[PDB]
């Protein structure tokens, strides 16, 4: 085959001789696996052509197909893929060199007509046909042998052991159609009734005489017989020949022709009139449906829309029969029914292709859930099922689907399974529908199910035993409460009746083993009166030894520290017992009420109790992507990629080293469950077992292998999802207050001759008795973000074990007194900053003295500031962000922090904006030598990636594989600025939030391309967030911010922020000692003047009116500044500086001319007030160092006149826009100026469209020097142009050393990832997301050589990336321009955070009277105009607005 | 001197730009999907070197010829116009009204009814504004 | 009384055959509510025009590809493309669909759209001609419709099934009274029906029809695959037990009578005699209860419901 390309055959050789010499050189002592990826990626097409040949190779992956032709002389290959292409069959059994027969999954045994001869010249299709021919002949060989010896008499019973189900099945119901046709040909039908009832007890006593083979074919056969029974007793008690005939006309009767030569279209099925050909494939000894009305008329309903060569199809809600009624039919109509589940991620491509593999098979392909599709893809698709069903119709030898004339099989049939009425489900058009004939299932016969069920078992009172079971669902569907995962349909009673059978052996066939079975099922699943109501209603319709594995739980329990309580234990029982039979089980509670503990302590304990190994996998799900999870195709090579869990089980199935064998699989879902996830994985928890894939592979589940979803509510959660897995249903918490400190405390000794004496006095010390008062006393608080106090013990524990073991090396020069008295009082600190650390000031002062008065008076008392023990700035250094005021809360609150911290344990920061969280982090991490901290600001729109990214350039990937931090010695610190912003999906699941819940749980995460978990080794993660009352907050999940210790940081009072800005002043006023003593009104007008703008201007005003102390910051920054680059200072020219300072940094963002009046005011009552001045409006105070050398307050006219002829300049050098002069563009370019002359210094222009933003922007750049950059941003321009245009800037901005200013319109934010962009940007100094792989190396050695270039002695990548962000920080400023503050962008553009924070807010607005009276006085003054006389008008003083 | 381009297709920027080069009357349809490349046209914020005027647009400056006029044309009423096209277009509407409609349709009762009276009718008007102009 | 006008001053209808042969246009629309569906009158107005229809979806770029090449390959040979669900192909309608009809002699195309789906462009949308697809109100104007569409016995089974189909089409439209439900029975269900009917005669020529088959069959898989109401089963079944009773006499509706055929005619004389009695029958104006089996004061309420609405906006839309 190598002939047919012959470079290719070529490259091949070469390829082969390279390795060949690779092996020689190996064998006489990467680029293998690249070589054999760079030509199997050109065999994919190959590939493609080798499934025309057989075409069951659509069942395959392109792996599995290449082991199959590579399989060549070993023939043992395919045997292992029979499973995936045929269905029934497992294995080929191979002897003396050929194919003796085939092995069902049963086990059954179907032994050839002729051995099929293997020849080394015969490729694995060439004998596969032949196989696949032989199969069907050998079947229909065995059915006329069968039914030959049937119509001579012979019993049935003594050829259940001589043939296959399925001759045995077929020559059954000829048999029985031809005798009670024979029956209607007169009026009696006692005798057969006799008959046949006769045969069904005689097959019921053979049933338990008889081995494992010949048990399943009399299990399988006593359906049909029953069914037969049934139809004659029907028969039987009809009144008249016409309602026989009626009767019969709608049963499915089994024929053979007489006449035909052609053997495999011999048998055919009528019901209704309606003729259908029996196709003689292996089914092997599946699971016979029980015969019902319903059944019987969707058989009817099938038969005649496959008659009309139309779709088959089935609506109505889950858990009621399409499925498998779909599979029944094809079993009676000798073929196995090929299962598809389907998805969004099955595209028009993927159904198109798949339409093309079972039409060219000639298989029966049931479409499960085709309203998961997308409407799009449903109506695409329209088309292909349309031509499918014409070629039918016609006879058609071909159909053109997806480009290429495909074979047409006539013996394929399109089924469609759906449940309209849910939500996340599509609606499909009518000219789809038109293709198919539906059929409602909404109500299936359970009583006659579980009737004939219970009968086949051979239970003594069956119809008692099924009346009984679906009396007592109904009752309880009726009676239980109505909450949504409480369903007691047909999946219920068949888990019910599946665990009767390994029941029996123990409690015999009857009511005791109904009763157990009932409370295996269903009683895990209640709640606390659902309980005793399913307990009293069992004891009102029914009448009525485990010490092994409760020794088992508990030697786990004790093994892992959990202490064995009653809930506990009945808990772990109910896991156990419903594990047995349930493959896929659901753990659903409140958040760290004990699913996990359960879920562990039961599988250590059945590793203990079986010997068989765990292998244990947890996935969070809404962590990763859906095409991350399961996979998905790459269009341009038509290549499938894995996902995590394809690959799991992928890989279990493989079983390379065959560790699988002896082994149980636990798959784990810790998240909550999302429909559109779960529901793709239907075919997997149901009885399919089968994980149907968009590109045809088919991955069985082995029975050792079990999936688990953990999660804390069930809001969405569909009953589709929910009837296919067993639900274990926690009510309350499985462990006790003194349960879990206990097994804290063993837990963090666990984790460490004076140990067992601390142990001894620790435990002492926790009297659970003082211990329970003030946690039932905690409750009266008000706590943020409130967590339980259950889940609050693990940090009080950890807390107080830290806190102890840091004073190891002090506890050897103490008595045992004051030992006592000093672990009690750190016992207290844990306790006030575990219970109510995440209160107010007061709260926290009243759980002191609560505790104080609870623990007894003897003990030594914990004040407010109680700690155990062994300012003058600079005027150049009140521009230091790192420069704290040490105040007695923040040194509370930094020494809490960093206990916490070394704690080992997660941190949130909880605190209004400006109350000081980053910057009490940053100071307790600035004199530390061990933590490094890296910053990640979130947004509305964040994901994982950029996460990673933000982690990239300071954690390192060593292989197993493990993510550190590249410094050796200092740890690392993720600090995460809003927590509570990144948004919910459509059903309500934070995707950043459960990653960081993931990371702090199970320190690591998943790998999304290559499906690897990695370990986190010394990264810790510090919270901070908004409370969820602000707008904007979304409520974090209880099952992450139970993982942290959660510290509520407050705004400091009016005294402290005075005492904290004094300093400030003394600072600024260092360089004016003339006026030092002013410091104290200075900073009481500050502080007071910010108090008031606070009360005044709110969000219930307008939304973007928020102060806090960065006001007051950027208050004394302004002012210091203003003061060093000016002139000799006046006591009236430092009041008139300050009221400027106040103008731009708290009235610029003021809309409202009432709003800017009142302001005016309250500069006047403030300086009254507390310094006892011309004018200090906005156009009467003009300070600028335009006109000098200098910051001063500078003459109107002068401005003017410099305005003018810089703009003249500005006009004839870059851009003539021929404006005019007026004071309120004066006073903008005087503050755009202040604002482009700053460091950090943003601008966020708004105001209405053509007032001057832009070109005032542009004009005021010029004038300081800055490189305007404007990008250019058009439709069809994505996210890479963006980023093209932000790195150039920013690689500019740091290398060239170019001063830049960036003007963003509203219009350049097409969609939110560009504002995701610009919040990064702005929050840090860069973009993560730019420099990364090669381009992290680019800009490192561009940044090595600058830096060489201008003499500075930087070689670490750490000072080359401060250099790199020092210079972006000092050389870029951005300005906002917004017209329509009013829009949706606009609005997320005016709340994002970092672009709030960062920038200097200027509501421009609109022009007024006053200004659009000067712009027409001084733009029509030029004209000869007064030419004429004029009278002028007696008008109000109001109506007009000029002179 | 009249082309008719439209933002909907291709080479638009080229055959713009040529037309701005050449000095010819551009007519551009599909006014609701408009492409902001043309904001500085759209702006008239041209720069001026001694005797040429110069347009930045997309990556690479255009002349202006001088004798160049734009037209931006819209058939879809109550569309999608940016802020800064809004606010700085003459914004024209064309929509037919009552003296319009019983204009056409008396014309086409006259020509259906009476062709040759239409034509004289026509003829006669056409040369009575002639003769006023004249 | 609200037919009263369009009776008495317009003397004329039209169909969509009409539509399509009596304009000046080569492009079409077609709209509708959702689950009906109008697309086989397309097919069988390019059956009777002797023309050719290529149907293509519009859901995926491969489909608005081939109806890209089909369009330009229609615009040069000829032929009729029907665009189906071109509301889930909006961007492509609005760029691509719009530049082509603004920028052959046999050539048309049509598109079906949804009522109550996404907003077409305006543009596009007075380019082509816009028809509503619906059912026909009438009862008698239904099975008339049903019968001008189509050996004694499969034409007595085909006038039996038009008046059948013609009333259950006629009690879906009274949702609370006629229903519990809203159903919808189209033309699929009278083709499976029919070829029910045709298999029943071919399979029985000892013409004793199996008449309670034939009814069962109708009112379980043909029509009441789509019931999921057990009242509404036996509605199906109530109004099929009517129609296909067998009897030698059957009095459809209480004005006129459809004897059974006899053993001495043609095919030609009893579609002739079933043609003059459903020509002799006159639609009275209390149809929806003497026809449909239902009492009055039932039917009252929604008549007086429709009325009041079309008359109220009819006074609102002359105020103006
Ligand atoms: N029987 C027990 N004895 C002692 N400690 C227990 C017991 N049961 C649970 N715990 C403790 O309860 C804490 C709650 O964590 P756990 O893993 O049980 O929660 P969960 O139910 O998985 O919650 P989540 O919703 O966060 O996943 C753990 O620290 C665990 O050690
Ligand atoms: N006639 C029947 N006899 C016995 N068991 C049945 C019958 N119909 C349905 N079941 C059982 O009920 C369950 C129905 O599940 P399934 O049909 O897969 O759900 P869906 O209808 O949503 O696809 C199956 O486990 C099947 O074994
Ligand atoms: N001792 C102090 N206590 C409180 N605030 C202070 C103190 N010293 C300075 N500040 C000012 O308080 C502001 C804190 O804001 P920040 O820490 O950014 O809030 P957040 O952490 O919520 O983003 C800083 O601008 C800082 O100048
Ligand atoms: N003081 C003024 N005198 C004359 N024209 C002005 C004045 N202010 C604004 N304009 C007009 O408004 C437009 C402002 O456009 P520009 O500043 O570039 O962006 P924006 O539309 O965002 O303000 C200019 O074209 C100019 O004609
Ligand atoms: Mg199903
Ligand atoms: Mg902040």
């Amino acid at each position: 085959i190598q002939n047919f390309l012959p470079l290719e055959t070529s490259k091949f050789k070469s390829l082969t001789s390279e390795y060949k010499m690779i092996t020689t050189r190996a064998f006489q002592l990467k680029l293998t696996i690249d070589s054999l990826k760079m030509i199997k990626s050109s065999l994919s097409t190959f590939l493609e052509r080798q499934r025309r040949q057989f075409p069951r190779f659509y069942f395959l992956g392109n792996d599995d197909l290449l082991k199959i032709i590579g399989s060549g002389k070993h023939h043992d290959q395919v045997s292992k893929f029979m499973k995936k292409m045929f269905g029934s069959i497992e294995s080929i059994i191979f002897f003396e060199d050929s194919i003796t027969g085939v092995r069902s999954v049963e086990g059954e045994v179907l032994n050839l007509n002729e051995k099929i001869e293997l020849k080394d010249s015969i490729q694995a299709q060439e004998w596969l046909n032949i196989l696949d021919t032989e199969i069907k002949l050998s079947v229909f060989t065995q059915f006329r042998d069968c039914l030959g010896q049937l119509k001579d008499g012979t019993d049935i019973e003594v050829v259940v052991s001589k043939y296959i189900f399925q001759a045995i099945l077929l020559s059954a119901q000829v048999m029985w159609t031809e005798l009670v046709e024979k029956c209607l040909q007169t009026n009696e039908f006692s005798k057969y009734w006799k008959e046949v009832d006769m045969k069904i007890k005689g097959l019921l006593d053979k049933l338990n005489k008889s081995s494992d083979n010949v048990k399943k074919k009399i299990e399988a056969l006593l359906v049909e017989y029953l069914h037969f029974n049934n139809v004659i007793g029907q028969l039987k008690n009809c009144s008249t020949k016409e309602e026989a005939r009626l009767l019969w006309a709608k049963v499915q009767k089994f024929y053979q022709k007489n006449d035909t030569l052609d053997d495999l279209n011999s048998v055919f099925i009528s019901q209704s009139g309606y003729l259908l050909q029996y196709k003689f494939e292996y089914i092997g000894i599946p699971e016979r449906l029980i015969y019902t009305p319903l059944l019987l008329v969707g058989f009817a309903t099938l038969t005649d829309s496959l008659h009309q060569k139309y779709g088959g199809c089935f609506f109505g809600p889950a858990g009621t029969g399409k499925t498998e009624t779909v599979k029944a039919f094809g079993q009676n109509l000798g073929r196995v029914v090929v299962v598809f589940n389907c998805d969004d991620s099955f595209d028009y491509q993927v159904l198109s292709r798949l339409l093309v593999g079972i039409t060219q098979i000639g298989a029966w392909g049931c479409f499960d859930e085709f309203n998961r599709l997308d409407e799009k893809v449903l109506s695409a698709v329209s088309a292909n099922i349309q031509q499918i069903q014409n070629g039918l119709q016609v006879g058609k030898s071909h159909i053109t689907l997806l480009e290429e004339e495909t074979p047409l099989s006539p013996h394929t049939a399109v089924f469609i399974t759906l449940n309209p009425g849910y939500n996340g489900r599509s609606e499909l058009p009518e000219n789809l529908k038109k293709s198919f004939r539906e059929f409602s299932m909404k109500s299936p016969q359970s009583g006659t199910i579980a009737e004939m069920i219970l009968q086949i078992m051979g239970f003594e009172d069956s119809k008692s035993l099924a009346s009984k079971i679906v009396h007592f669902l109904e009752l309880l569907s009726s009676k239980c409460s109505s909450m949504n995962h409480y369903h007691f349909g047909l999946r219920t009673l068949k888990g019910v009746l599946r665990n009767c059978s390994p029941l029996v052996s123990e409690f015999g066939e009857g009511e005791k083993t109904v009763v157990e079975s009932l409370k295996r099922v269903i009683l895990p699943s209640l709640g606390d009166t659902d309980e005793l109501v399913f307990k009293d209603e069992l004891s009102k319709i029914f009448d009525s030894n485990s010490k092994a594995i409760v020794q088992c739980l508990k030697d786990a329990g004790q093994r892992s520290g959990f202490s064995m309580s009653e809930e506990f234990l009945k808990k772990c029982m109910q896991f156990y017992y419903m594990q047995k039979t349930q493959q896929a089980l659901i753990l659903v509670g409140k958040a760290g009420c004990g699913k996990t503990a359960t879920w562990k302590t039961v599988i250590d304990a059945m590793a203990i109790f079986d010997g068989h190994a765990n292998v244990v996998y947890v996935i969070d799900t809404k962590v990763l992507t859906k095409e991350s999870l399961y996979g998905s195709m790459l269009k341009a090579t038509l290549e499938w990629r894995d996902g995590l869990f394809t690959s799991i089980l992928r890989r279990v199935n493989d079983d390379i080293t065959g560790t699988f064998k002896n082994s149980r699989i636990w798959v784990v879902f810790d998240s909550d469950l999302d429909p559109e996830y779960v529901e793709a994985m239907n075919s997997v928890l149901d009885d399919n077992k089968i994980l149907t894939l968009p590109n045809g592979e088919r991955l069985p589940i082995p029975p050792n292998f079990r999936i688990l979803f953990e999660t804390d509510n069930l809001d969405h959660t569909t009953p589709a999802t929910i009837t296919r897995c067993g639900l274990l249903w926690f009510s309350t918490d499985v462990c006790s207050i003194s349960s879990k400190i206990d097994h804290l405390l063993n837990k963090s000794y666990e984790a460490l001759f004076e140990l067992d004496k601390l142990k001894d006095l620790i435990s002492d010390s926790f009297d659970m008795a003082s211990l329970t008062n003030i946690f039932t006393c905690s409750n009266d608080l008000v706590h943020i973000l409130g967590v339980r106090t259950f889940n609050k013990l693990e940090t009080a524990v950890q807390l107080a074990v830290h806190l102890i073991s840091s004073y190891r090396q002090w506890f050897q020069n103490l008595d045992d007194k004051s030992l006592k008295d000093v672990i009690t009082l750190l016992i207290k600190r844990s306790l006030l900053y575990a219970l109510a650390g995440d209160s107010t000031g007061e709260s926290q002062r009243a759980f002191i003295q609560t505790i104080n008065t609870y623990f007894g008076h003897d003990s030594q008392e914990l004040s407010d500031y109680s700690t155990i023990v062994i300012v003058s700035l600079e005027a150049h250094e009140v521009m230091r962000p790192d420069i704290v005021i040490p105040t007695i809360d923040t040194i509370k609150h930094e020494k809490i922090f960093y206990d916490l911290l070394n704690s080992k344990r997660g941190i949130i920061l909880c605190g209004p904006p400006g109350s000081g969280k980053t910057m009490i982090m940053n100071n307790a991490l600035r004199n530390s030598s061990l933590y490094d901290v890296v910053g990640i600001n979130f947004s509305k729109d964040t994901t994982t990636e950029h996460i990673l990214s933000a982690l990239h350039r300071h954690t390192n990937y060593v292989t197993g594989l493990t993510l550190l931090p590249k410094s050796d010695i200092k740890n690392l610190v993720l600090f995460c600025d809003e927590i509570n912003l990144p948004k919910l999906d459509k059903y309500g699941s934070q995707n950043v939030v459960l990653f960081l819940r993931q990371l702090m749980e199970k320190q690591g995460f998943w790998k999304t391309p290559e499906n690897k978990w990695v370990t986190i080794e010394r990264i810790h993660i510090v919270g901070a967030c908004n409370p969820p009352t602000d707008p904007g907050r979304i409520p974090m999940s209880e099952r992450f911010t139970r993982h942290a210790a959660i510290l509520y940081l407050g705004y400091p009072s009016g005294k402290s922020l005075s005492q904290i800005y004094e300093i400030y002043y003394k600072a600024i006023f260092k360089l004016v000692p003339e006026f030092r003593s002013y410091t104290e009104p200075f900073a009481r007008a500050s502080v007071h003047l910010y108090n008031e703008c606070k009360a005044r201007y709110s969000t219930g005003l307008q939304s973007h009116y928020l102060f806090s102390p960065r006001e007051l910051t950027r208050l004394v920054r302004g002012v210091y500044t203003a003061i060093n680059t000016g002139p000799r200072q006046t006591l009236r020219s430092l009041i008139r500086l300050w009221a400027y300072e106040a103008w731009r940094i708290f009235a610029d963002r003021l809309v409202g001319v009432k709003e800017k009046n009142s302001f005016e005011q309250l500069l006047y009552e403030t300086v009254d007030k507390y310094l006892p001045l011309g004018n200090i409006s906005s156009t009467s105070l003009l300070f600028s160092g335009l006109l000098s050398l200098d910051f001063k307050e500078v003459n109107k006219t002068d401005l003017v006149n410099f305005i003018e002829e810089r703009f003249k300049t500005f006009c004839d050098e870059e851009l003539e826009v021929p404006m005019v002069i007026h004071e309120s563009m004066v006073d903008h370019i005087l503050r755009i100026d202040r604002a482009l002359k700053q460091v950090q210094g943003h601008m966020m222009l708004i105001g209405a469209s053509r007032t001057g933003k832009t070109i005032l922007t542009r004009f005021v750049a010029w004038l300081n020097g800055l490189k305007i950059v404007q990008p250019k941003i058009h439709r069809h321009s994505n996210l890479s142009d963006f980023d093209m245009i932000l790195k150039k800037a920013i690689s500019d901005c740091s290398l060239k050393e170019s001063r830049t200013c960036l003007i963003i319109d509203e219009s350049n934010i097409l969609e939110t990832a560009f504002l995701e962009r610009m919040n990064t940007l702005l929050a840090n100094a860069d973009i993560p997301d730019l420099f990364q792989g090669e381009e992290y190396d680019k800009l490192l050695n561009n940044l090595r050589n600058k830096t060489r270039s201008l003499g500075l002695l930087l070689d670490t990548e750490q000072e080359l990336y401060d250099w790199f962000v020092g210079e972006i920080a000092k050389n870029l400023h951005v300005v906002f321009t917004i017209c329509d503050p009013t829009n949706n962008k606009s609005s997320a553009m005016i709340s994002s955070p970092a672009l709030f924070n960062r920038c200097i807010i200027n509501w421009m607005g609109d022009w007024d009277t006053k200004t659009m009276s000067q712009v027409a006085n001084n733009m029509v003054d030029v004209v000869p105009m007064e030419f004429t006389d004029f009278i002028v008008p007696e008008v109000n003083k109001e109506l007009v607005f000029t002179e | 001197k009249t082309v008719l381009l439209s933002f909907l297709e291709e080479g638009f920027v080229k055959r713009l730009e040529n037309a701005v080069r050449f000095g010819s009357v551009v007519i551009i349809q599909d006014g609701e999907f408009f492409d902001p490349i043309i904001s500085r046209l759209i702006s008239r914020e041209f720069n001026h070197a001694g005797n040429r005027v110069t347009v930045e647009i997309g990556d690479h400056e255009v002349d202006v010829s001088g004798d160049f006029k734009l037209f931006i044309h819209s058939c879809d009423p109550s569309g999608d116009i940016p802020i800064f096209l809004r606010s700085r277009v003459r914004l024209v509407h064309f929509v037919t009204n009552k003296e319009s409609i019983e204009t056409r349709i008396f014309d086409i009762t006259l020509t259906e009814e009476n062709a040759e009276m239409q034509r004289k009718r026509e003829d006669l008007i056409k040369l009575n504004t002639e003769y006023r102009l004249k | 009384a609200l037919n009263w006008f369009k009776n008495e001053f317009f003397v004329d209808e039209w169909n969509i055959a009409d539509v399509v042969a009596n304009s000046e246009n080569n492009y079409f629309t077609m709209a509708s509510e959702r689950d009906v569906d109008g697309t086989f009158k397309l097919i069988e107005l390019a059956k009777a025009s002797k023309e050719s229809l290529k149907i293509i979806p519009l859901g995926s770029i491969e489909n608005l590809n081939y109806a890209q090449e089909e369009i330009s390959k229609s615009k040069i040979e000829g032929g009729w493309i029907l665009l189906q669900n071109i509301q889930m192909s909006l961007s492509w309608v609005k760029t691509y669909l719009h530049k082509h009809v603004e920028e052959h002699e046999k050539f048309k195309m049509f598109m079906t759209c949804h009522l109550t789906g996404d907003k077409l462009p305006a543009p596009l949308l007075q380019r082509t001609d816009r028809v509503v697809y619906e059912d026909i109100p009438g009862i008698l104007d239904t099975v008339k419709d049903l019968w001008g569409s189509q050996g004694v016995w499969s034409v007595y089974c085909t006038f039996l099934l038009s008046w059948f189909h013609a009333l259950i089409t006629a009690r879906t439209r009274l949702v609370p009274h006629g229903f519990s439900k809203k159903y919808y029975f189209n033309d699929c269900d009278f083709q499976f029906a029919s070829v029910y009917l045709e298999n029943v005669l071919a399979t029985n020529s000892t013409n004793n029809i199996p008449w309670a088959q034939v009814r069962d069959h109708i009112a379980t898989i043909v029509y009441g695959g789509k019931i999921d109401e057990e009242k509404d089963l036996e509605v199906v079944a109530k109004l099929c037990a009517h129609v296909f009773c067998g009897s030698d006499n059957l009095q459809i509706v209480p004005g006129v009578r459809i004897p059974q055929p006899l053993l001495q005619q043609s095919e030609e004389e009893e579609r002739a005699r079933l043609t003059a009695i459903l020509s002799n029958t006159i639609e009275p104006a209390d149809s929806l209860s003497s026809w449909l089996q239902l009492p009055r004061e039932s039917i009252l309420d929604y008549e007086r419901l429709q009325a009041k609405e079309v008359a109220s906006s009819t006074e609102q839309l002359l105020q103006e």
